[PDB]
């Protein structure tokens, strides 16, 4: 999210690099907000409540047996919030999509980082021989290393269209795509859930898109 | 790792926050004046690291940075009780005694001057941080090295630390250029600031004299009170928890966008100490219905009838003990109420995180809520800092003291320019509360 | 759930019946003056969230908003004991204490202007409460304030609460003594046709007969308006206890005011306290049966409402609730209702529905009563109807000549003519001839 909104300005001076950083900071800053209240509802599934109820567990414990359910007790407590059963394996493996499909933007980020940056070396690079050349007396454009920077620039120009489309697919993604899972997480039947669906937020194309956040 | 904070100062009230934040982390971390955690607080499981620059001596150096043009302010915070606490080779005062005269264009000239101090200020507090998460520049939009000084930081720091997150605590005015100096502040905060959190006079006084009974407020008490805000905002990351202990996430939560960086704060139980609340526990739910009322909030954000401001994202850090529970019956329970409005750019984003307030800090309330909220209600106070700045720039008014100075020298343009921004600001925040912020920049 | 009610005190005798309420109140639940809940109150039955609105300091802080265009009660509010218990952002003050002058247009004006800033104490009062049911409205009916601005402020919680129930305690002028004001008549009139036209009940507290009672019944030498108002406070706590203790029936404004109120419209109460006798009046070992209680309830000198006693009008009860705290006995109060129905203790309405109906609750354990069976008569009566005809023939008498007309035409309610003074005493006589009417078999 901090690099969607950072790192296109890494190449944020050539307009094949805006549909690109746009796109991808659109994508990034809906699916980050999103997670945002995921943050808290899974640092209070299983998190904030599972180690409390562990110390409760083993605070009844006065024998070996009793204190051996203390612990079993934590344990279910933690796992409730993880949808590790094969049943539970369909939500799980939404929810694991969701996590496949932040992995695919901070990976569809980096590319868009790697254009804003080893793009962005070539408009520099070749000022190099100019520059010592006209402090050594020369004069005039080499040809060869103007063709060089003309395709160059038409590369970027040119070739950002493919994360540009990449990023307005994130865009349009991190809030719309994530509705496949969101099938299952607005039939949340877990209070828990059904609070991550009433807080399904900071899409700004999932309440506007799936009818289950609007 | 600690994940620290570098945290920079200008002017004279942003000094004595800076001063008053340090000593509450040093009480948070169980800091004694002298930076020196006390034995209740060693074994903490707070990473003081990440709040305040651990130095050897066993003192938790602050690093922060109190910058003051003039040397009543600078003398005052050096003579302070955490002197020995704070850094000295991370205050840097102007020996230019002219101060930056209330004027945001004479503040961005001396900004210019110590641009490399400050600079250097900056990289020293970062090689004392461990995994700092970003820089926190404290100014008023309206004071002269406020807004000034904090427009020509914000361009050192984005140029230094790009990778940084640039949080910026605009602390409005309760100065005829106030209005220019505030729409530079405001073009400074929307140009080089990732996330700018507004912290107004007015509604701070109003409610530090509804709550506490103070009448008249100086500017010792909206100091206190920006302190305790910040501090339950900082518990995540001084108390080392399992999720949202960076800003980094802080800020992608309630600024997706950068341009739309207006994040409002809220406290809970937003009542002094002497304010006693008669056997009621504070619960998750009662702070979140109390959050939910506008009276709450302390900043002077119009509550514009026309507009229907709602809040983009809100994240509650409740620091103290507050049930994840409750938490979660709270959040869930705003949402029905809906006792949050939220944008259609985004649905109801209403976070509710337990976290705990520092052992060493005393925290008088079993269950608070501190609330860091991006809200379209911000947008109305962008249109009066708009209105304030296009009242000074139209007629000139103090254009003839920036014009001293070179952000007015030709022209009044950098207010004006400034007032533009506030206004574009304005704008995004207003289709941030609308549906069509997702295809605005689309 | 609980069920706040926002009181709104206008004029002088307003703020003193809200004030005076607010202090009952507290004392009833055991909240202390300064809102702490008194020690004795922990655990106390009272629905303090019913009755009393949880500020942040968790005070029992009742939805009081005081609102007078005079200085001089807000002054007394907010310097009596309980300031600390209410909510101090549901008060409004005027810094203009000036007053509506006795005149029901000036006061309408007052309450108009200061809508805003009483609006948003009403609309405050309602978001702070979780069920807030309605608003009360305490003012006086010869006052400008208390009958202007108590007709301002019936007509705003009318229209920003229209569902919710507007009850008020309107502080009727003395018919038979002749009124400091030549437009009290007019004021009269003015907050009578508020109680019925922007006031869904108004209880007529006749400070002539609050002075009577007091006198011949509680030998209380000449009551002042400070005596009226802790009458009112009085049987405003005996009303409520079984607000904050929570009974089995009458649970609720809207329900007693169904019950006292065959006719929407004519829900004008008039007022009595029984047994009617100073504290120093120690009922000797007197155990006061339910019957015995009705009967003292029904004898005048118990009754806190000026009607007049004419003849012409039938008074008869439309409705008849006997609001009893302390110790009463359930079939003590069947046999009650037995032995008042045979003997006829009390005179019921020919063109109403017949209620009699005798209810067992508890008082607010925070309250100590001194009777172990004290009576609170909330009545429908066609003497209402004689009342209500005195302030009308009154506001007539002040219209017609021009009595405090300089007043009364300085206003924008009467600019053109005495019109909001004659619409106010049409709708009074109208009120009365359905009164009368009600009295008599062909109401219906």
């Amino acid at each position: 999210r901090k690099g969607h909104m950072c790192n296109a300005r890494l190449l944020r001076s050539m307009p094949e690099f805006s549909g690109v950083l746009h796109h991808c900071h659109i994508l990034a800053s809906e699916m980050v907000h999103f997670i945002h209240q995921m943050q808290y509802y899974v640092t209070f599934e299983v998190l904030e409540c599972s180690w409390d109820e562990l110390w409760n567990r083993v605070q009844r414990a006065q024998d070996l047996d009793h204190i051996i359910a203390a612990h079993e007790a934590f344990l279910g407590t933690v796992i409730s919030r993880c949808l590790l059963d094969s049943d539970s394996r369909a939500l799980l493996n939404q929810l694991r999509a969701v996590f496949d499909q932040i992995i695919e933007l901070q990976n569809t980020q980096d590319a868009i980082y790697r254009a804003a940056l080893e793009e962005l070396q070539r408009r520099l690079q070749f000022e190099e021989k100019k520059k010592q050349r006209e402090a050594e007396g020369q004069w005039g454009v080499s040809a060869a290393e103007e063709e060089q920077e003309k395709r160059r620039v038409q590369e970027f120009q040119e070739s950002i269209p493919k994360m540009c489309s990449q990023l307005r697919i994130l865009t349009h993604f991190y809030q719309g795509v994530v509705q496949q899972f969101l099938v299952s997480l607005t039939t949340s039947s877990d209070e828990s859930l059904r609070f991550l669906s009433f807080r399904l937020d900071f899409n700004e194309h999932y309440r506007a898109r799936e009818p289950r956040l609007r | 790792m600690p994940r620290e904070i570098i945290t920079l100062q200008l002017g004279q009230c942003g000094n004595q926050i800076g001063f008053e934040f340090w000593k509450q982390l040093c009480a948070e971390h169980g800091i004694s004046p002298e930076g020196i955690v006390e034995e209740f607080a060693t074994e903490g499981t707070d990473r003081k690291d990440v709040f305040f620059y651990q130095a050897d001596d066993e003192h938790y150096i602050p690093r922060a940075v109190l910058l003051d043009l003039e040397p009543r302010v600078i003398h005052s915070i050096l003579n302070s009780p955490y002197a020995k606490l704070y850094n000295p080779e991370n205050i840097y005062l102007s020996e230019h005694g002219g101060g930056a005269g209330n004027n945001w264009a004479s503040g961005f000239s001396q900004g210019e001057k110590i641009h490399e101090d400050i600079f250097d200020i900056i990289d020293r507090e970062a090689d004392g941080s461990d995994s700092l998460e970003g820089f926190v520049l404290c100014h008023s939009i309206a004071g002269g090295t406020g807004s000034g000084l904090g427009s020509y930081l914000l361009e050192r720091l984005n140029d230094r630390y790009p990778k940084k997150l640039v949080q910026t605590y605009s602390v409005f005015p309760n100065v005829v250029v106030q209005p220019y100096n505030s729409l530079l502040t405001l073009k400074r905060l929307t140009q080089n600031a990732d996330c700018v959190v507004v912290l107004d006079n007015t509604a701070l006084n109003r409610i530090a004299t509804d709550r506490l009974h103070i009448q008249n407020p100086s500017f010792s008490q909206i100091n206190q009170l920006v302190s305790t805000i910040m501090s339950a905002s900082t518990t995540t990351l001084r108390y080392p928890g399992y999720m949202n202990n960076d800003l980094i996430g802080l800020i992608a939560s309630l600024i997706p966008t950068p341009r739309l960086h207006f994040l409002m704060t809220g406290y809970t139980p937003l009542t002094t100490d002497q304010s006693v609340a008669s056997v009621r526990k504070t619960t998750v739910l009662d702070v979140m219905r109390r959050l939910l009322q506008p009276k709450n909030v302390m900043v002077s954000t119009g509550r514009d009838r026309q507009t229907n401001h709602c809040y983009i994202a809100i994240l509650n850090i409740i620091q103290g003990e507050v049930d994840p529970t409750q938490v979660h019956k709270s959040l869930q329970r705003i949402r029905e109420r809906k006792l949050a409005n939220f944008i259609p750019w985004g649905p109801a984003s209403i976070q509710v995180a337990l976290s705990r307030k520092s052992p060493y800090l005393p925290s008088a309330h079993r269950v608070s809520g501190l609330m860091m909220a991006n809200h379209t209600s911000i947008s109305s106070l962008f249109e009066s800092s708009c209105q304030q700045y296009d009242k000074l720039r139209k007629r000139e008014a103090f254009l003839e003291q920036f014009r001293k100075e070179d952000i007015f020298k030709e022209n009044f343009d950098e207010l004006d320019r400034s007032r533009e921004v506030v206004q574009e600001l304005i704008d995004e925040y207003h289709a941030a509360t609308r549906p069509d912020y997702i295809s605005w920049g689309t």
